[PDB]
This record gives C-alpha cells, structure tokens and sequence, in this order.
C-alpha cells in the first residue's frame, strides 16, 4: 500500500520577514525518517531543499530547516525571503514506490 | 545533467512519448491541483522498469543504454494527463542511503487538448 503524503495547508498566505511552518502527514510511518523536501517555482524543476527529514542539501541557506518523524514532519522557513514565494513538496523514500505530497503554496499576504 | 524532449500538444486517448538524456532515472509528473506524482522508473543494479499501480498497463518506461537516454511512453490520455513531465535521478554507492532526487530535467510540457 502506497504512503500517502498530505500536506498542510493548501495555502500559507504570509508577508515577508514573517515566519513560515509547513506540514506534511505521511498515512503511514516513514522508514528512518527518510523523508525530502523541494521547493518549486514557475517554470522550473523542483529543487532538493532537505533529505533524511532534517539534512539540509549542500547550497541550502540556513533559513529552512526540517524536523520530524514516524507521520509527522515540517518544513520552516525561519524568514521567508522574497525568492521564498513558491510551492513546496515534501517527498518519502522510505517504502516503494516513492511518493509526494500535494504541495503547499507559500503566497504573499494581501495588503 | 538532464536534458528532456520538447514540449507536445495531444489529442485525447492517443499516446505520447518524452525522452531524457544523461549527460537509471526516474518519471515525476506535475499535473495542475494533482501535486508531483511518481509514475515509473529504471532500477539499480538490474536497470528493468517498474510502475506505480495508477499508471501500470499505459505507461512504459525504457533506457538505451548506449546512448544513456531513458523514455517514458503514455497511453491513452486523458485530459487530466495534462502536465509537467520530470526526469529525476537520485545519487557503485556505498554512503548511506539516500533516495531523494538530486537531479532533475528542465520538464517537458504534455497538453492533451480536445
């Protein structure tokens, strides 16, 4: 049986400066916290933000960071940045075949 | 590095075929309100396909080796098959194991347009 992976929320509608926590619930325990992140903006590949659940990937700033395990896991973004403003996907490894979640928009808050 | 086909305008229910060239990889679609899915790809060591359940029996995913190029091939689509379509690899390997994707192409655009 495929882990299904469903984010939260669907939309994170925030200012920049502002602090960012996404979530990501896996149906089923994800094996060794074997569990990635990307972000992906218009027009571009998903990039490999954070594996095994809290390693940052080489040329990640410092900003994101990830934590979690078993069903539970977060992406925060400590600040978001202008270039922040995208979807993010978390991704598990743990059991075949691989799977994603739906993505979580992060989008500028209105005025 | 990974550089895909172009992108490809198809009618419903025909068949349509992306490439990826390495310069064992996997298929990752970005289908609009669906997410990332994973369809397919080719595997360590034996470098045969394998399917995720949803696609199996219309989607078929090849490398020729020679010439370090893997394909996906899907059938009969359907409106919903409209999408972004990834080429992805990961990263003999003897650290630890790490099934993420490093690697990706730059996407090949499917619309499949009644």
């Amino acid at each position: 049986m495929e882990i299904v992976l469903t984010q939260s929320p669907g939309t994170l509608s925030l200012s920049p400066g502002e602090r960012a926590t996404l979530s990501c619930r896996a149906s089923q325990s994800v094996s060794s916290s074997y569990l990635a992140w990307y972000q992906q903006k218009p027009g571009q590949a998903p990039r490999l933000l954070i594996y095994g659940a809290s390693s940052r990937a080489t040329g990640i700033p410092d900003r994101f960071s990830g934590s979690g395990s078993g069903t539970d896991f977060t992406l925060t973004i400590s600040r978001l940045e202008p270039e922040d403003f995208a979807v993010y996907y978390c991704q598990q490894y743990g059991s075949s075949p691989s799977t994603f979640g739906q993505g979580t928009k992060v989008e500028i808050k209105r005025l | 590095q990974l550089v895909q086909s172009g992108a490809e305008v198809k009618k419903p229910g025909s068949s349509v075929k992306v490439s990826c060239k390495a310069s064992a990889i996997s298929w990752v679609r970005q289908a609009p309100g669906q997410g990332l899915e994973w369809m397919g790809g080719i595997i360590p060591i034996f470098g045969t396909a394998n399917y995720a359940q949803k696609f199996q029996g219309r989607v078929t995913i090849t490398a020729d080796k020679s010439t370090s190029t893997a394909y996906m091939e899907l059938s009969s689509l359907r409106s919903e098959d409209t999408a972004v379509y990834y080429c992805a690899r990961e990263g003999g390997w003897l650290g630890k194991p790490i099934g993420a994707f490093a690697y990706w192409g730059q996407g090949t655009l499917v619309t499949v347009s009644s």
